[PDB]
RNA sequence: AAUCCGGUUAAUAUUCCGGAACCAGAAGGUGGAAUCAACACGGCAACGUAAAUGAAGUUGGAGACGUCGGCGGGAGCCCUGG
């Protein structure tokens, strides 16, 4: 009954990524001292993979099969849920709210977010999520 | 009291003709010709001027740099942020009533 | 204090033009300057614009509507939409 | 004599003020979408158009062909706007603003910017405040007996395109001007046809009316159909005259 | 593999920009 | 009965809460049981708040009347885009 | 003309080859402002110290154009 | 698109002289930035930055607009105390 949980789908509504589509980590209903309101903390993808088809060499669809993606806490007022969800394997614990405080674990992070992304890109089994949002 | 005159020989009151008045460091009181007053970016869907702009006589955006011209968000510089809220949320309402009306056509 | 018994808008006008011809500027007047209520917000920031438009005002519902030229509907146009509602609801079915 | 002023009325500074007009109001080409299907459009302005009673609606549409949107200028109906969707086509409903075939709408709908022939894009019931009135369709043959503004009935054929509803800008004409200044102000954004000097008031050289001890017209004011020019004046092939007490 | 997903175009009245077929018929010579 | 006198019986013992802002916040939190929206309520705005009520498991009334009737239903003197019921109380709308 | 706000700053531009020659000027308020002559610019620092503009004088590339005003 | 002050002649000056700027175009002369596989980060957001790859096509904006009325600020002028 609670639209956002982890692992739910929402699409961001205002801000840099605005449009991008996004996957709830954690929820954070009742406000922190760092960000006072209903926030989440998510994982959405910046730059979303270019379409590929058969015509293509193996080396032009690595490049294009990439995503590069991110990480960001966000009220909740700026989103815009789905129904869609992700699974999100090993992106459980790893994302609180104390990589945000270090760049050094931001990048950590964002690269294994890169990572399990990319790897779920391929073999497609959330195909919507990586589809950009035509607006 | 000091007097002034048109610098230039367009001897009419036109809206190419704006001046102000300068004291100089020779207490001469004399015009200074100016151009007229720059006008922000509107939104394309409200007509709102557009924030973080600012008002410039068109060529003069020519000389600034990328980011001063627009907003790091998708239409930014083009669409005001309301603007494109609106969009993106009616974007997905619309396409995701299309996967039901499709669902329930067969 | 009333200020005026009869002329109301139309005392701009003075005593010229005749007394019949102020009074029917002055029904007309009374009409093509009132508020009236959009029925897309339920607010009553309709207003004129030039003779046939009529604005909103506010963030929301900034549309501009096609109207009569000194009220936002006129009776013809509302019967016509009836007439019409009727006609396409007696094919539909 | 010299040439009267009706006969000087043929281009120069009897042309038509048209600086300030933004386009003329026209109903889309007939094209493949609208003879078998619909296309949808868009309201994106309604706008005053000088010298015209009836605002105008700025609609825009895809097109069929090409990656471009193609801007359309409409005759406002009433109820009409910004923002509303509008439907051109054989199969567009029934809906004030759609733009349909006449013989697609039954008999008694109130339309108007009516073809007079399929793909003129509007002729009939444009001015503010009209409209067209569908009377009857004959299948064999298409043909769709209108009732005009005026009264005329006419047939069109039953694939010229109408626009559901009537003309907005209402009844412009029930307020008395009431001021030289206020008819100058009309006609200086129209052409160069106003203040009026009667006939009457000039010398026989300029005008068969001109002339005499008293401004008297001196003959008939009815005057044959085939009259010259220059002494076509006053009531034209007049069948009658005076205050009519009931007419039809 | 996966990857490569048929996307249709319908091409009905409003719905796809028509492609490019044979206008010789109509051509205006 | 009417939907009128169920709104006023749940409001004189119940939970609600008006507006857009608050009606979203309790969909999200799943507090929601019930929203009202205004017949002349933004057509946008009536997919959105669908929307969320389909993913909150929400029922949504559609219900005749205006924001302007919506706002003198509930008893208040001002326009009411949008209601939502987190708790009936007495009254029988659920 | 453009200000500069620190002696590192300024020390930088007058190693650059563009700066051509500097000036030195004594306002009756006992402040030096040191001028810095490049192609587009004018660049002046305002001392407020004697001893800290002796220092700044005895700072300078040898080979700059130093003149008094 | 873009120029100011001071001075100068018997007589030119936003044009000459002194000083201090600005715009446009060309080539690319250095420096910096991003990219280890790809084209930066921050902010809940409005949005921010010294830079922050973007062809065709499309769309949006600026250029771009009446008139009267009073109200609020600024500049020069006017007035006032040493
Ligand atoms: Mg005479
Ligand atoms: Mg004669
Ligand atoms: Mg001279
Ligand atoms: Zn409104």
């Amino acid at each position: 009954v609670k639209i956002l949980k982890p692992g739910k789908v929402a699409l961001i509504t205002r801000g840099r990524f605005a449009g991008k589509k996004v996957v709830i980590l954690q929820a954070i209903d009742q406000g922190s001292k760092s960000h006072p309101f209903g926030h989440a903390v998510v994982a959405g993808v910046e730059r979303y993979p270019l379409k590929v088809t058969k015509s293509m060499g193996a080396k032009r669809i690595a490049r294009r099969s990439r995503v590069k993606p991110f990480i960001k806490v966000v009220n909740y007022n700026h989103l815009m849920p789905t129904r869609y969800a992700l699974e999100l394997d090993n992106l459980k614990g790893l994302i609180t709210a104390d990589t945000f405080k270090e760049p050094t674990q931001r990048s950590a992070a964002r690269k294994t977010v890169k990572k399990t992304f990319e790897e779920k890109y391929q073999s497609g089994k959330s195909a919507w999520f990586f589809t950009p949002l035509r607006f | 009291a000091q007097r002034v005159t048109y610098r230039r020989r367009l001897a009419y009151n036109t809206r190419s003709n704006k001046t102000r008045i300068i004291k100089t460091p020779g207490n001469n009181i004399r015009y200074l010709h100016i151009k007229k007053l720059g006008t922000i970016p509107r939104c394309g869907d409200t007509g709102v001027p557009l924030q973080g702009i600012p008002a410039l006589r068109p060529r003069e955006f020519a000389r600034l740099s990328h980011n001063q011209k627009k907003v790091q968000r998708a239409y930014g510089g083009c669409l005001s942020a309301n603007a494109v809220k609106d969009r993106i949320v009616r974007a997905f309402l619309i396409e995701e009533q299309k996967i039901v009306k499709q669902k329930l056509k067969q | 204090t009333k200020r005026t018994k009869k002329v109301g808008v139309t005392g701009k006008y003075g005593v010229r033009y005749g007394a019949s011809l102020r009074r029917d500027v002055r029904k007309i007047e009374v009409q093509q300057h009132s508020r009236y209520q959009c029925p897309f917000c339920g607010r009553n920031t309709v207003k004129r614009t030039a003779a046939g438009i009529w604005c909103c005002n506010g963030k929301g519902c900034k549309k501009v509507l096609a109207g009569g030229a000194w009220t936002v509907t006129t009776a013809a146009a509302t019967s016509a939409r009836s007439t019409i509602r009727r006609l396409r609801e007696m094919v539909e079915v | 004599g010299r040439v009267i002023r009706a006969q000087r009325k043929s281009g120069g500074i009897f042309q038509a003020h048209t600086r300030l007009r933004k386009g003329a109001a026209q109903l889309r080409t007939l094209d493949f979408a609208e003879r078998h299907g619909y296309i949808r459009g868009v309201v994106q302005k309604i706008i005053h158009d000088p010298g015209r009673g009836a605002p105008l609606a700025k609609v825009a549409f895809r097109n069929p062909y090409h990656y471009r949107t193609d801007v359309e200028t409409f005759v406002a109906t009433e109820g009409m706007y910004t923002g509303q969707f509008v439907y051109c086509g054989k199969n567009a409903a029934l809906t004030v603003g759609n733009v349909l075939p006449v013989g697609e709408m039954p008999e008694g709908t109130i339309i108007s910017n009516v073809e007079e022939k399929a793909g003129d894009r509007g002729a009939l019931g444009r001015s503010s405040g009209n409209y067209v009135i569908i009377v009857g369709h004959d299948v064999d043959t298409g043909k769709t007996r209108v009732k005009l503004p005026s009264g005329a009935k006419k047939v069109v054929p039953s694939s010229a395109r109408g626009v559901v509803g009537i003309v907005a800008g209402g009844g412009r004409i029930d307020k008395p001007l009431l001021k030289a200044g206020r008819a100058f102000h009309k006609y200086r954004v129209k052409r160069n046809c106003w203040p009026r000097t009667r006939g009457v008031a000039m010398n026989p050289v300029d005008h068969p009316h001109g002339g005499g001890n008293h401004q008297h017209v001196g003959h008939s004011t009815t005057v044959p159909r085939q009259s010259a020019p220059g002494q076509k004046v006053g009531l034209i092939a007049a069948r009658r005259t005076g205050l009519l007490r009931g007419a039809a | 593999n996966p990857l490569f997903v048929s996307r249709p175009r319908s091409f009905g009245i409003g719905q796809d920009i028509q492609p490019k077929r044979d206008l010789s018929r109509f051509v205006k010579w | 009965d009417t939907i009128n006198a169920k709104l006023a019986l749940t409001m004189k013992s119940g939970k609600y809460v008006l507006g857009y802002k608050s009606t979203l916040k309790t969909l999200r939190s799943g507090k929601a049981k019930l929203i009202l929206i205004a017949g002349n309520c933004p057509p946008l705005r009536k997919s959105e708040l669908e929307y969320y009520a389909m993913l909150s498991k929400a029922n949504v009334h559609h219900y005749a009347g205006t924001n302007i009737d919506l706002g003198t239903a509930c008893g208040k003197l001002f326009r009411v885009g949008v209601l939502a019921i987190t708790d009936a109380g007495d009254s029988d709308i659920l | 003309p453009r200000q500069i706000s620190d002696i590192k700053q300024f020390l930088e531009i007058a190693r650059r080859k563009d700066a051509t020659s500097a000036r030195i000027k004594k306002n009756t308020n006992k402040d030096v402002k040191f001028k810095l002559r490049c192609s587009k610019y004018l660049y002046t620092l305002v001392v407020a110290d004697a001893k800290k503009a002796e220092k700044l004088r005895q700072s300078l590339p040898p080979d700059l154009t130093v003149t008094e005003v």
